[PDB]
RNA sequence: GUGGGAGAGGGUGGUGGAAUUCCCGGAGUAGCGGUGAAAUGCGCAGAUACCGGGAGGAACGCCGAUGGCGAAGGCAGCCACCUGGUCCACCCGUGACGCUGAGGCGCGAAAGCGUGGGGAGCAAACCGGAUUAGAUACCCGGGUAGUCCACGCCCUAAACGAUGCGCGCUAGGUCUCUGGGUCUCCUGGGGGCCGAAGCUAACGCGUUAAGCGCGCCGCCUGGGGAGUACGGCCGCAAGGCUGAAACUCAAAGGAAUUGACGGGGGCCCGCACAAGCGGUGGAGCAUGUGGUUUAAUUCGAAGCAACGCGAAGAACCUUAC
């Protein structure tokens, strides 16, 4: 049930409010460009709420995607 | 005839019919088919079988253009989406990849009554 | 048959070729429980497969039965709004029951007025691939699959 | 007051991507769409499916929750500006300055109204196609008002927790949002669930009371007539607020109980279906019955569970006509 090491574990310190850290933010998006749930992010209510605001900033800047196509099916 | 050798295969699944479109690397159609092109004309166009035939018709027609390998692209849900995916693979055509690219709005247009009250 | 999988009756092997598949066929030829007249008929029929074929009777028999076995048959089924003739694989068991039934049926649809002949002639026309029996078998196989559009109603 | 905090609270401007529709170009050809099945419809003036470019309107996927904010209605992409409420810590300042609140004033989903604008998708009415015994419906193809913006009206609702506001008191357990601390855990504010005592007709409620108490407001007094009539007030209208009488009923009603029932669910049986073999329904006849006829055609049996049934013996007898 979504158990493959939460994205927070496999990662170090990072400014959750930094909308430019693509290499870090990129981690919180799925195969698609969708924001991973908390079961996967591992973040907390308060953290996750800031992740979202951050990511949505990245997207508008073009640094991050809104949607991805799935390779398989 | 024109010779492409490598291109794309689009599968438009629907609960009412499936239609396949083969295209050159730039997305311009070369040939196409569908449950209607083959015999079927009522509710059978939706059938997984019809999708199969439509898929094979597409490939063959695209053999005439000397095409050999394709990149499958799937759109929509629909009884007989997967049969197409399979019909192609097993048909001379080398399936290099399969990619689902069904369009989904970030919620913009109000659905017809028939498709509301969802979620 | 709501509670158990009803085991299959084992038939007393043939009082000649000793084969069980023969007794089966004999039982189908039978009627009004005249086991005697029945078997007799099947036997004079093996005698006729002889005086007209250098081949062994039993060999001709089992050969025919094989070509009359349908490997697919359409079975009705409702899916709300109509009944769809759904194609479907035929069981090893049902194949035999069907093959045998059809042989007697076709055989008795023949012209020659001697029972033993009809069976004999039908068994032969079958071995080759012709005759009213193989017809049904081919009419059904084709009748099924000709509805392959409903192969997703597996069942 | 000082210092911190969280939040889809409100207003204005800006702005991002996905999708739909339309227009343009390419490539390409016979259907697409749609349903239970179909048709209407659209397509060789080249549709559908595919790529590229453009225009416009509306709504914000994932995050998203069992979550948060607000007095309620209600509030969800992102950015800035303007602005409301509220929680915690420190005990710093005032010194009962408090609670409630008839009337008043403001706010108040959707639909609807007025003026102007906008109009992609959706869609009352409406035009058609199916369906049906009919089908002024459900299904399908179209489609105007409307839905959107501004300004002004309207003031309703299952406007609901169907639970007025404030304060004090009365076991705990557990999940959660947000703040402080000596940070296993303690402590404050909010959201849930289980529950002490207690309450309750029951169901249930139970420190987020429907418990124990005090303060103030609103409201109820059998059902139908009727949220009607009249009057008044308000509204452009639609209509809103207030709100009866005659007549008439023995009830209307709440919760829970045992059944029965369901085009409710789960599990499971029976020659119930399916698989299969023979047959009835057609013929001639035998026999029971309906009907009809007759002086009388004795009587009874009635869907299953009446009809070779009472009749295991009608020429007279039996025999009841
Ligand atoms: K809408
Ligand atoms: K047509
Ligand atoms: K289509
Ligand atoms: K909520
Ligand atoms: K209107
Ligand atoms: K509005
Ligand atoms: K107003
Ligand atoms: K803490
Ligand atoms: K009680
Ligand atoms: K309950
Ligand atoms: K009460
Ligand atoms: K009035
Ligand atoms: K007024
Ligand atoms: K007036
Ligand atoms: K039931
Ligand atoms: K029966
Ligand atoms: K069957
Ligand atoms: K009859
Ligand atoms: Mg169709
Ligand atoms: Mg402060
Ligand atoms: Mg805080
Ligand atoms: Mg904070
Ligand atoms: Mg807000
Ligand atoms: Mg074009
Ligand atoms: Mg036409
Ligand atoms: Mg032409
Ligand atoms: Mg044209
Ligand atoms: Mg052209
Ligand atoms: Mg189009
Ligand atoms: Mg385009
Ligand atoms: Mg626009
Ligand atoms: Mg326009
Ligand atoms: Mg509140
Ligand atoms: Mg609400
Ligand atoms: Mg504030
Ligand atoms: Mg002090
Ligand atoms: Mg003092
Ligand atoms: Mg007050
Ligand atoms: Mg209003
Ligand atoms: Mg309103
Ligand atoms: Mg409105
Ligand atoms: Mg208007
Ligand atoms: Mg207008
Ligand atoms: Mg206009
Ligand atoms: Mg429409
Ligand atoms: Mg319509
Ligand atoms: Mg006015
Ligand atoms: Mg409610
Ligand atoms: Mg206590
Ligand atoms: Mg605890
Ligand atoms: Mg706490
Ligand atoms: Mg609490
Ligand atoms: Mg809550
Ligand atoms: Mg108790
Ligand atoms: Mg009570
Ligand atoms: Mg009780
Ligand atoms: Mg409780
Ligand atoms: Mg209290
Ligand atoms: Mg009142
Ligand atoms: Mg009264
Ligand atoms: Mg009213
Ligand atoms: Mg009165
Ligand atoms: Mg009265
Ligand atoms: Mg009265
Ligand atoms: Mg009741
Ligand atoms: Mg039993
Ligand atoms: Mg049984
Ligand atoms: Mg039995
Ligand atoms: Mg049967
Ligand atoms: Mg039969
Ligand atoms: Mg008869
Ligand atoms: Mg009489
Ligand atoms: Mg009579
Ligand atoms: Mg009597
Ligand atoms: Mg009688
Ligand atoms: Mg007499």
């Amino acid at each position: 049930p979504s158990r493959k090491a939460k994205v927070k574990a496999t990662l170090g310190e990072f400014d959750l409010r930094d909308y430019r850290n693509v290499e870090v933010l990129k981690r919180f998006l799925s195969e698609t460009g969708k924001i991973l749930p908390r079961r996967r992010t591992g973040l907390s209510g308060k953290e996750q709420r800031i992740l979202a605001k951050t990511i949505k900033r990245a997207r508008i800047l073009g640094l991050l995607p809104f949607t991805e196509k799935l390779v398989r099916k | 005839k024109r010779q492409v050798a490598s291109g794309r295969a689009y599968i438009h699944a629907s609960y009412n019919n499936t239609i396949v479109t083969i295209t050159d690397p730039d997305g311009n159609p070369i040939t196409w088919s569908s449950g209607g092109v083959i015999g079927y004309k009522g509710s059978r166009k939706g059938t997984p079988y019809a999708a199969q035939l439509a898929a094979l018709d597409a490939a063959k027609k695209a053999m005439a253009y000397g095409m050999q390998s394709v990149d499958v692209i799937v759109r929509g849900t629909g009884a007989g989406r997967e049969q197409a995916i399979r019909a192609l693979q097993a048909s001379g055509l080398q399936v290099k990849s399969i990619v689902d690219d069904t369009p989904v709005p970030h919620n913009g247009c109000r659905p017809k009554k028939k498709f509301r009250k969802a979620s | 048959a709501r509670r158990r999988r009803a085991e299959v009756r084992q038939l007393q092997p043939d009082l000649v070729y000793g084969d069980v598949l023969v007794t089966a066929f004999i039982n189908k030829i039978m009627r009004d429980g005249k086991k005697n007249l029945a078997a007799r008929i099947f036997y004079d029929a093996c005698k006729i497969i002889q005086e007209k074929t250098g081949q062994e009777p039993l060999k001709v028999f089992k050969q025919a039965v094989e070509n009359v076995k349908p490997r697919m048959e359409v079975r009705s089924r409702r899916v709300g709004g109509a009944n769809y003739q759904v194609p479907m694989e035929v069981s090893p068991r049902r194949q035999q029951s069907l093959a045998l039934r059809w042989l007697v049926q076709a055989a008795n649809q023949r012209p020659e007025r001697r029972a033993a002949v009809r069976i004999a002639h039908e068994l032969m026309d079958a071995a080759e691939g012709k005759g009213g029996a193989v017809k049904k078998k081919e009419d059904v196989e084709r009748m099924a699959e000709a509805n392959r559009a409903y192969a997703h109603y597996r069942w």
